[PDB]
């Protein structure tokens, strides 16, 4: 009885992130699927102790 | 290090300053201890949070679906179906991952600015009352109590008051 | 130093009513270092909001922060009975190090007006052997918190020889109780016969007075 | 999860050294992801920060400008605990004392909030004039109980310093109890009263005993209210 | 003489991001744009429930197979689910006209 | 304010200078009045006009059409038709609006440069003949007529001529 | 010229320096000759090679095909076929050519930095032992042999040693 805005053949997708890599087969308002395995972007500084 | 401060003449990020992203460490008679700067920090958190919120919240996703089954005799269209998905999974993947690096190096050549931005305010506030050590610090040519230190960080540092004492010690050196 | 000031000090809202708590700062607190807390009477506070409008883990969605600069605002969309509590905003500066609070805002749950039951007690004979005589008047289970008591020693209105205090909003019936003491000397107690304790309250149709007589 | 257990209700003579210990469970004390901050709370002066400690490859100590020079917050890597030192305690320092944690991550920036709290410590600093209370019985008049309720009570007069713990029937009696906040009489001695609503059909078939205790002056009185 | 300094952040992080010039650039904190996980269970897409077929497929569901008396039930749905290998379909062989063209029709009702 | 001039130590855009985007205001015996700089301005108008012309004129649009009607029995293809339109209206919308902000902040961290670029030419032209006021101005240590002022703006300012008079007034201060 | 060095106060790229992208030309008693800088150069070649490698190697191409033949009676789909190709040839062309200019001007406002980055190290190493000529050079106020020159380029230039001789010649000027 969960509610989601997206649905894939493996399970839902909850967050409002603009990309997914769970499954290309989506339905509903979904983060457009991308081939990426990692999409981390910097929000801080370079770790230089 | 575009601006030349981050990993530049300031070779070390301070593990002890956890109030913010930019700050000062003072060393005088009354003691020492780090202190972070909010004017510089908060302008950066707010702008970056928004820069993150920017790319997140401009992908407008309509309520649609992908899974289509074709009869074995529409294979050309069944092949056409995949081409329409792969082409997007081509584009939305390329454009995204190139945008990440960009607004990564664009995010690293922003913090380097503000560190450099901060330096040329403190350096343009004393202007000869301290000789620059080069590693990202200053050596005051005069006794500076915590009430004098706190003016350097705020932005209301008094040049005329501590100027007469500066020339007598700068003459010593 | 950044000392906060919240308005109102004490507020009485019915459950479900939208509660707005302003947080005025003596100077600008930056959008990152504002934290809120909800303290129940006796219990230590807990995190309600940090940052400026970032919901703490396990905090429902009725609470929601807002503001910037020197004006911050706490907001409960639907007031709840478990929100009978004092709310503090909290700032933190970094140069110089400062982490202060405000005056706090008690969120009283507004109930109906209740008529107070009055009681009276003469100074005990144990204290009369100590030189003092303390007549003690009492109210119980009334609302709102405001009430007026006037001691009358021999139909003479007293002034300056009586003190009072009121309890917090009770945890079951949401009522207050008031106690008034009449501390006299042994000489001034035996000099008079009748002692009247007059009470005027919103739920009292007329001022109800209970009295006794010394030596009777 | 993360729980903070603190010391019990303490009592310090004037100008001596306050020593409270906070125990952390579930979080390494040397966690580079957590901050340890002490905050005290009086009914008058409200909440006030005292000091903060943390470990980033080394330990640091920062204390609010209100207490600079007589406060220290020492950790203990073995017992997984921290402490607090407050030397030369005045009547100003009689209040509660908490300890904090902070997993309030803002990209590495800390809001300086409290995501983990501790229940609190009753810290009463006694003073020069330590006087015990004279607990008088507030027996009800023979006509104020003819109604549905008998009103019993106990006056707690002439004690210092505050506070005093009041308990009826050693604790079992809890319905209808009311203990008013103490008022500062003209003698500098706090005065307090505590009453209780009980049915009038039990003033002869139920004993009533208010148990008063003023911890700074060892006083513990057991007076029995007989209507 | 007294010394004042200018300096920036550092912490215990081991995250590394990649930039236009250098890769594995260890950063104090980072954020991820990519969603990598699911929950393994279907949900109420659009707010209203989907139609769960189970052992039967779309064919026998609309054909009302005698072994699908358990799912002539639902009067509103946002999407249809079915097993990858449906077991109970058109019990009698034959050609269902415009079959694929109807799974998009009854797709949502 | 990347470079730190726009909304930096120069806290105010001059409403009176309408000849260009960058300029100077002089105050001497003969009078005062704004004056805009063309070397800096024109290099910016031309580059930005082209930067605008850049994104405009790289969208090559072929003579085609979109409106397709499908029979009620090709709904899967009628659904496929929309997916091919929405996917573009997905992409060309996302990529555009992210490009706007970019070449917005890239256009704001260009004017900040040239203002800062201008400062470190006038500051590196006098070098001790004036003490920097910090709000984006200079106080000349010597009398400077409009013929001297005009050389500071052009780029042929004379250091040796007005240097002897500089040390006599800088000695005063 | 964002940072203001490339085509700025350094108006000429040295045709004679072919060891690297950045360097110095010294002129003293013992002779003259160019010399390139590896710390600055190599950090740039490696980063740019990777920046090139970045856009190259993020276009993931699946083993697929395009050529589809349709019967004359599926023209609507034959028209649909082209739309799916043109839309990509619309997007992948626009996005690419806009990315080129970007990481062109982003590559020109990187070399301008490092040239400017280099200047404010050599200038912040002598600090009064030489007067800046402004065209991108220095005039040492003291005799500086090749062993002194080589320290300026390395980064271990000795200020106290050649400081006493600096004030005696700076007093001359
Ligand atoms: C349903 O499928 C099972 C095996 O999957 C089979 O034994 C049974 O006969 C089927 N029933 C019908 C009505 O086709």
């Amino acid at each position: 009885e969960c509610d989601a805005k997206c649905q894939t053949p493996q399970g839902a997708i909850n967050s409002s992130l603009p990309f997914q890599n769970v499954h290309p087969v989506t339905i509903g308002e979904c983060p457009k699927y991308v081939r990426s395995a990692k999409l981390r972007m910097v929000t801080g500084l370079r770790n230089i102790p | 290090g575009l601006f030349g401060a981050i990993a530049g003449f300031i070779e070390g990020g301070w593990t002890g300053m956890v109030d913010g992203w930019y700050g000062y460490h003072h060393q005088n008679e009354q003691g020492s201890g780090y202190a972070a700067d909010q004017k510089s920090t908060q302008n950066a958190i707010n702008g970056i949070t928004n820069k993150v919120n920017s790319v997140i919240e401009k992908m407008n996703t309509q309520f649609t679906a992908v899974g289509k089954e074709f009869n074995k005799l529409e294979r050309r269209m069944e092949n056409l179906n995949k081409k329409v998905d792969d082409g997007f999974i081509d584009i939305w993947t390329y454009n995204a991952e190139l945008l990440v690096l960009l607004e990564n190096e664009r995010t690293l050549d922003f913090h380097d600015s503000n560190v450099k931005n901060l330096y040329e305010k403190v350096k343009s506030q004393l202007k000869n009352n301290a000789k620059e050590i080069g590693n990202g610090c200053f050596e005051f040519y005069h006794k500076c109590n915590d009430e004098c230190m706190e003016s350097v960080k705020n932005g209301t540092y008094d040049y005329p008051k501590y100027s007469e004492e500066s020339k007598l010690n700068r003459e010593k050196i | 130093e950044i000392v906060l000031t919240q308005s109102p000090g004490t507020l009485s809202l019915s459950p479900g009513e939208r509660v707005t708590l302003s947080c005025r700062a003596s100077q600008t607190v930056y959008n990152s270092y504002l934290a809120w807390y909800q303290q129940k009477p006796g219990q230590a506070p807990t995190l309600l909001i940090y940052g400026t409008s970032t919901r703490a883990t396990g905090v429902p969605d009725r609470f929601s922060g807002s503001g910037s600069g020197t004006v911050f605002t706490l907001t409960i969309s639907r007031l709840e009975p478990e929100d009978f509590a004092v709310y503090f905003c909290q700032q933190y500066s970094t140069s110089p190090r400062a982490l202060t609070f405000g005056g706090g805002t008690k969120v009283e749950i507004k109930r109906t007006v209740a008529a107070p039951s009055v009681f009276i007690f003469p100074p005990s004979d144990e204290q009369l052997k100590s030189g003092t005589a303390s007549v003690v008047c009492l109210l119980n289970n009334f609302y709102p918190r405001e009430a007026k008591v006037q001691w009358k020693v021999d139909n003479a209105l007293q002034s300056g020889n009586s003190q009072e205090s009121v309890t917090e909003q009770d945890s079951k019936d949401s009522t207050y109780s008031l106690s008034s003491t009449l501390t006299l000397s042994k000489a001034d107690y035996e000099k008079h016969k009748v002692y009247a304790c007059e009470v005027t309250h919103q739920g009292l149709s007329s001022p109800v007075t209970k009295s006794f007589n010394r030596g009777e | 999860q993360v729980q903070l257990q603190q010391s019990g209700p303490r009592l310090v003579k004037p100008s001596q050294t306050l020593s409270l210990t906070c125990a952390i469970s579930g979080d390494s004390v040397s966690s580079s992801s957590a901050v340890w901050t002490w905050i005290r709370q009086s009914p008058s002066r409200g909440l006030e920060w005292l000091g903060r400690t943390y470990y980033r490859s080394k330990w640091y100590d920062d204390y609010a400008v209100s207490v600079q020079g007589r406060i220290t917050i020492n950790p203990d890597t073995s017992k997984n605990q921290i402490s607090l030192q407050l030397n030369s305690v005045t009547p100003d320092d009689t209040a509660v004392y908490y300890c904090a944690r902070s997993s309030i991550n803002i990209f590495g920036v800390f809001v300086m909030a409290m995501d983990v709290w501790g229940q609190g410590t009753a810290v009463t600093v006694s003073s020069p004039s330590t006087k015990g209370p004279s607990v008088f019985p507030l027996a009800p008049s023979s006509k104020s109980t003819s109604g549905g309720t008998a009103a019993l009570g106990c006056l707690v007069k002439d004690y210092f310093p505050e506070p005093v713990t009041v308990s009826w029937n050693s604790g079992a009696l809890t319905s209808g109890v009311h203990t008013f906040p103490a008022v500062l009489q003209s003698s500098g001695l706090y005065s307090l009263s505590s009453v209780v609503t009980v049915p009038s059909s039990s003033l002869g078939t139920q004993t009533y005993i208010c148990n008063v205790n003023h911890k700074p002056s060892n006083t513990k009185v057991d007076k029995r209210v007989e209507p | 003489g007294d010394t004042i300094c200018i300096g920036y952040h550092a912490n215990n992080s081991t995250d590394t991001v990649d930039t236009v010039l250098e890769k594995n650039v260890t950063v104090t904190h980072s954020v991820n744009l990519l969603e990598d996980s699911h929950n393994g269970k279907l949900c109420r897409l659009k707010g209203i429930a989907p139609l769960q077929l189970g052992n039967c497929s779309v064919a026998g569901w609309i054909l009302g197979n005698p072994e699908c008396e358990l799912l002539i039930s639902r009067e509103s749905w946002s999407y249809i689910v079915e097993k990858p290998n449906p077991e109970n379909g058109t019990c009698y062989p034959g050609h269902f006209a415009d079959y694929e063209e109807l799974r998009e029709q009854l797709s949502s009702v």
